[PDB]
């Protein structure tokens, strides 16, 4: 369907067909770039110089909006998906029952994220001298997302900006001129993310949460208000105590329970995503261990063989931001921790209230558990950092 | 070890033991054959699983199971081990010759033909090349210019649907011109004694197939190059009632390859599944 | 419920099953209140993107919004969209030259009149000219006779003009209509020529992004089979016009393919109003 | 439409090309206040959307009075005859020879870029021959109220059938005796086609390829067509229209004091 | 078993010793399958096509290419070609009793062919002899093509009267014409005779799943490369002719691999 | 050495310099125990991607992985891939009719022939009819007169059929060649017709690399230019055969061609063999 | 040393003050490096192609744009373009027995093309006058076009008969009419002049796969911008002409920074 795609390449303005035409020349740069934006500092973002042409493809994708669920192909590398290890190399034929059973049993349920640009293909693959990794995937496409044909040289390929999450559901073994292929089908779990827009963060907390100061008693109110403006420092500290059991105390043991009255009563509407800037006090490390350093290879394959995986526990509250990007007090923690939250876990937004306890800020129940997704590392000046997608499971 | 569901060595979209020990179809989705599912009045298909079309016609074994592919094909054709064919032929009626007043181009011809087509699956063009033979000599073979293709033939049925006048075939060329000349040895011939006979050799035709956006496209689709591998990994058979004929094809095993490993049918259920 | 959706026609099933209605480009489950505001209660399949046959899908149907010519009574889904040209024929005329062949040219005046709902887009009626019983000759219209946009209901030169001169026997515009002698002397003592047309074609409107719409490609000549194999007929007369509708109906024999049914005092009520 | 509800159901005003709302001191500046349908892009039926027609980005040569969401553009061209010329020759079939010289004339707010009507040639009421117009007889570009040969050229010549030229118009033998003592021969148009033209964002038109023959049903199935006399030059426009039959089209009410002066002004 | 340097989907020790397809994939060949009846199969690895027909090695001994295609095509050496020819019978002429162009001619031929694969479009060029002086040249027009000619089968099936053929112009018009003298000769002492030239068709080749294309591939460019490398053999049975070119190894260069072969297997493998 | 290839042609410099052999598709230096296995030495230019001229590249002809009917002599890079073809004529037979123009009409018995490597796919000569000092008409061969894949050393009709006809001169295949009455009465005493060929056309075929050769779109019309105004010709006789080749050379002038140097008593042997 | 405004990867001191090609990449321009035998250009740094020839400068300055060019077309200040042209004779006529179209004309043409580029298809359109009358106006058909028409030959090379002109429609037919007053007024005393007037054919240029495509392309719209700001030089030794169009600076604007040359030194620049 050349006709189209000519059709679509001339709605634009100057600056978006001639990124365009350079896409076809630093596709794998920008790729990456786009993966690992929001988690700057305020000042690159708008300083980069590679910041012009990710706006105009934006704003080139955002235009084309389609109207029915539609199905695409693609071939995917199987590290992403918490495989961390060969299936059959490319020059094999078959793939072997045992590594079946591994693949099969090590994904079984989860919900893993994808937000970079991406190429895409639509009819089968047939020969299109192009099929590198043994995992296709058949996806699934919702309804007003974005996508927008080029007309390359020879083929038309179309390109789509996935900013989503997915989970697979269903995998098979098949063959196609002669080697074996394995193949899976996965769809898209919606998902609510402010990547960098705080204005309007600020617009839906407040729209949300201000009516809610309401469901409590004037004592309640003051004194969850105590435990948000300055309590913590101190009271969290007697949780970690192993107060309840260990020692016990009632002051501190009301107060929690006001906290949790006031965190039960009005829950988060809808699918949201939550950061919050860890260290390494929270995961058996400090600014001393060996393990801390994420430059060389040694620690970042033990860590992801440690911890990836594994289910984590907290005592405490958790006072997570919304805003994505690296503030100014965090300048030395190296562990972005990347929740998800679903419509019915407690919480609410203490940046609700006119006056200063946080900026953009969401409270989650103490005594918690997490499940862990999947471990990468991004770089910045000389250091790189630990992104963490990890699951909150209810 | 291999559950079902983990071994499907194409892209038919159906495992394998079920595809080799019989299934149904369900809510879009495949599921075995249990005998309680007799009452509500399915069917169980049984096909090959090295293949992804098992009959050699042109929807897969999904698509046929299913019914997926169109409305007006029989129900004959669900079954994945009969070929959705059609057969359509020629009838002649009313020849009428005119003179003009010479010994060569001294009379043309005018012959007034009607289709008809009989088999399962539909046609969306018709062009018939057609011969019109003397007495032991072939006087002319024409092809349908474009007045006398027709669009959207349907199974049993005729394209002068049945109570209008016939077609009226007499141009020779492409562009419609050039009556069909007559000699003159051959005008004192059949004015006399004899007659003219006609008979078709081939039809080409097309086939709707659905698109990837919803609306079904019909151009540049072609039954004329299934039709060699239809001929030639089925058998024939005929059935008659002196009111109407009917046609179907019918998939045979070779009992020769071991790679072949296609279900086999014996005549007395062959003959009950291509009609019922 | 309300989650799922096997047909992919952003319309999920339990709606498809009990009965909605579009608010604002939604749709909205079925409720009593709104009969009185005007609204309506549709009804349609639930595993198929399309259950009449016709190029409109379920949601770009029942929402309105597949086109600004089509009537009213062609959305609820359970009702195609078809159109029905018919050409009529007057006036025909005869020329002669004054040889035993060729003696006489022809010449007809057809108008084309429309009955259903939706409209072609670049008609070409094929039409014989018959007489007693030897078909005279076949045509299918060429470019100087193609009609585009005629409408629903109206006839190709509108009421006011002049009606339309079929003379012409080849793909371009040359070598009028030839007759054999005989054939004269057959029209000139009692007798006359008759015209019957047998098949139509012509192109069908489809919306795009900006409206934006296209005609070319799409075609009424897939989209016939399909409707005339599964839908059941109905005819109405009025002394003024003939309306003439579709309406599909459940095959009872399979106890898979699952669509509603209706009764013939339902379907005449839901067909014309 | 990239506009907002308020806006488009209120009131609205395009200035430096973005939308803002209607105050009312801009009369005596000379602004207008338009008003759209909140649903849809087009809400008049033609080629363009509410913002091009509210800003004035869409073309140059359509109308100042075409800018208003609910006044479609929408050209309506005619033929006018003079100066019939037959031509003896020497039988009874072709016995002589036709030409005509024809002129178009436009009168509505778009203009058409190729322009080919097909005519009809009655005669005492019995349809004599029906004609194209062929590569040599397709003016284009046809400005909104003007001609084809414009004002001070001779007047064109149609006089050929075939698709290409050949095949001279023939003429029966009867019909020669009937046309050359009594009664005269009167062509009337029967329809028309040709493109219209669309710019981008970079200030270059593009019309090869549109049609302005699929928008025409659509354009006159929800309108209203008011005309206008002046003995000087005919006018006429469409305005669209609401069917209070249906709750689901929210398109504004006019009525007729006021839509004679949406549509001329 | 390690590499591949052909890019065929095979690795080379089995395509060099001896290999068998089995559920759509390789695997070395033992002694014990010639109990159960599957082939044994021997092929060149630096090309991808070892014989020189449009399909693969892979391709070709799956099956997964066609299916009308004899059994005997499904080796890798055995190449696949279809032989088609043209016979005539019952010339007619015609006079208009001018000095030249005063008669014309038709003529009845019939399509026949032997060999595996299967032609899909027809159109033989045939020109006229007259005693060792031609007449005329013709490329059959959009009438006298034929489609879907199986292998073993005259065009017209075994029934039916044969093709007309007696048109000139690339649209059919301009009958073909004979001169005087050449009239004059063909009653008294001789006859015409009729014998092909050349004949150019299609193949049909898949795609991804189920649906091959026909519009667009040409047997007329893969004629000289698989003419130029092999050996021809033919069979008369005194019913029905057999013919196929079977592909044999360049022994100067020592560069090109192809597994030799003697006469008495190359016959015992062509046929069958 | 070994570092870098300056032309992507990927056989790097030195090997491109002094020699380099090809074994299983991978360069390599050049002993000299391999002259005794049975291979070859050759020598190309490091600037050029295709250095003779011919539409293949240094790497494919150099490895034999180009086509399978170009003779075993055009695998050296220096020795261009090229068809030289000609038309033979006999057998002019004329008609006369029964005026002082158009007063007969010709036709004529031709076949062609192809020496030099390369094969052609689709011949269409274009030749004229020169009579006594005087051209009759030139004619370019139509959809009847076309061939198909020559190969080098044949012929369009094979040994063994009759000659091909040529009559014809229009575009579709129709207005027979003409004579004029003088040119009649002049040929009638004893004088004759001599056919020359100027020209011909015809597409060559090249791999896709995804396989299904390729042969539509390409033409040897514009690679003969190029072809013929850098190299020399050689020429052989036989009294049974004919060869003809096209051979490299230097540009001795330019200090931008590196391409080395030969000898007659080289190239001949180089060439042919 | 700087940034390539032009963007012809060439910096701009090199193209401002002299510079030389030396194995695929530009390099300064020393005081010797004619001894070795190179060159020394100069070249406009604000356009990319300065001569108005569909080439660019760094490949006129290091010959990768074609090999069938004469060598003086380098020196990025000569444009590169080919100068073709027709030339008749033997002019026949023939009678046939009409007052009006009463004879059939046909002559004898052959082009020939003089200066430095070839011309990969040739259509010259010829208008015969007939004492200070044109008679009609003719475009070449499709038997009548070349192709390779290399610089300084004839389409027909020499030692062949030459070219037949004599149809006038489209497809060929309707051979050239005359009319009968014109008839009595040549064969008595007069003859027929013929001169051409335009001539339109692509030219060849590099692909993005190794190829080199010569259709799609148009020397008909590249004639007007290298006739307007050019300068033409002929010379003729009587053994073959020479045609040149050299380039210069409109001195007039302050903008067009393009060198100046005086013509003694464009005459050694262009022809050597
Ligand atoms: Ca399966
Ligand atoms: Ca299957
Ligand atoms: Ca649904
Ligand atoms: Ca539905
Ligand atoms: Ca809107
Ligand atoms: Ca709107
Ligand atoms: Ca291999
Ligand atoms: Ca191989
Ligand atoms: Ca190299
Ligand atoms: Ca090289
Ligand atoms: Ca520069
Ligand atoms: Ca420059």
């Amino acid at each position: 369907e050349r006709k189209e795609a000519e059709r679509i390449e001339q709605k634009l303005e100057r600056s978006e067909k001639e990124a365009l035409e350079s896409y076809k020349k630093d596709s794998v740069e920008i790729s990456k770039y786009s993966q690992t934006r929001n988690y700057f500092y305020d000042y690159q973002i708008e300083a980069n110089s590679r910041e012009k042409e990710y706006k105009e493809l934006r704003n080139a994708i955002s235009k084309n909006k389609i109207d029915k669920p539609m199905y695409v192909y693609y071939f995917e590398s199987p590290e992403k998906f918490a495989f961390n290890k060969v299936i059959r190399t490319e020059n094999q034929n078959e793939i072997s029952l045992e590594k079946f059973n591994e693949f099969k049993e090590t994904i079984q349920n989860k919900l893993f994220k994808q937000d970079g640009f991406k190429d895409i293909s639509l009819y089968e693959p047939g020969k299109g001298d192009e099929k590198p990794t043994p995992l296709l995937m058949h996806l699934k496409l919702p309804r007003n997302t974005g996508m927008l044909p080029y007309t390359n040289t020879n083929n038309v390929s179309t390109l789509i900006e996935q900013g989503y999450s997915i989970k697979i559901d269903k995998i098979v073994r098949i063959v196609i001129d002669g080697k074996h292929y394995i193949k899976a089908e996965a769809s898209v779990v919606s998902s609510l993310d402010f990547k960098d827009d705080v204005s309007k963060g600020d617009s839906w907390g407040k729209a949300n949460y201000n009516d809610w100061s309401n469901k409590l008693t004037p004592n309640e109110l003051a004194d969850v208000n105590d435990y948000m403006r300055g309590g913590y420092t101190a009271i969290n500290n007697y949780l970690i105590s192993n107060g309840p059991v260990n020692n016990p105390n009632p002051e501190l043991d009301s107060k929690i329970t006001n906290i949790e009255n006031a965190l039960k009563r009005e829950p988060i509407p809808t699918n949201l995503t939550v950061y919050r800037r860890s260290g390494p006090q929270e995961f058996g490390l400090t600014l001393t261990s060996p393990e801390y350093d994420f430059n060389k290879l040694e620690n970042i394959d033990a860590f992801k063989s440690k911890w990836e995986g594994q289910a984590l526990s907290y005592p405490n509250f958790i006072s997570t931001s919304i805003g994505s990007v690296n503030m100014s007090a965090f300048a030395k923690r190296k562990i972005v921790l990347r929740i998800t939250i679903p419509k019915g876990s407690p919480g609410a937004y203490l940046s609700a209230i006119p006056g200063y306890a946080g900026e953009y800020e969401v409270l989650l129940n103490h005594g918690s558990k997490f499940k862990i997704n999947k471990i990468d590392s991004y770089k910045d000046g000389t250091i790189t950092k630990l992104i963490v997608d990890a699951t909150l499971i209810p | 070890d291999w559950e079902d569901e983990d071994l499907d060595t194409d892209n038919d979209n159906i495992p394998d033991s079920y595809e080799r020990n019989g299934y149904t179809i369900k809510d879009l989705i495949a599921v075995k054959w249990e005998d309680s599912f007799a009452e509500q009045g399915y069917k169980k298909y049984v096909s090959n699983y090295l293949e992804s079309n098992t009959a050699g016609d042109p929807y897969t074994d999904y698509e046929k199971a299913s019914g997926s592919f169109d409305k007006a094909i029989k129900t004959e054709a669900r079954d994945p081990l009969v070929a959705a064919y059609p057969i359509v032929g020629v009838g002649m009626e009313k020849l009428i010759i005119s003179t003009n007043e010479n010994k060569g181009e001294s009379a043309y011809i005018n012959a007034n033909v009607r289709y008809y087509n009989t088999g399962t699956a539909p046609m969306y063009k018709v062009t018939p090349t057609t011969n019109l033979v003397l007495d032991g000599d072939t006087l002319s073979t024409i092809k349908a210019q474009e007045n006398q293709i027709g669009n959207n033939l349907s199974p049993g049925d005729t394209y002068p649907k049945k109570g209008l006048s016939p077609l009226a075939l007499n141009t020779m060329d492409q562009f419609s011109s050039r009556l069909i000349p007559i000699n003159y040895d051959q005008l004192k011939k059949l004015d006399a004694g004899k007659q003219i006979k006609l008979e078709t050799t081939q039809v080409s035709g097309n086939f709707g197939t659905k698109n990837s956006s919803g609306q079904i496209v019909t151009e540049g689709n072609s039954w004329s190059d299934y039709i060699s591998q239809i001929d030639s990994i089925s058998a024939s058979i005929i059935l008659d009632t002196e009111n109407e004929s009917y046609e179907r094809r019918v998939t045979a095993k070779n009992l020769q390859d071991p790679e072949d490993k296609t279900p086999e049918l014996t005549i007395g259920e062959a003959i009950e599944k291509a009609f019922g």
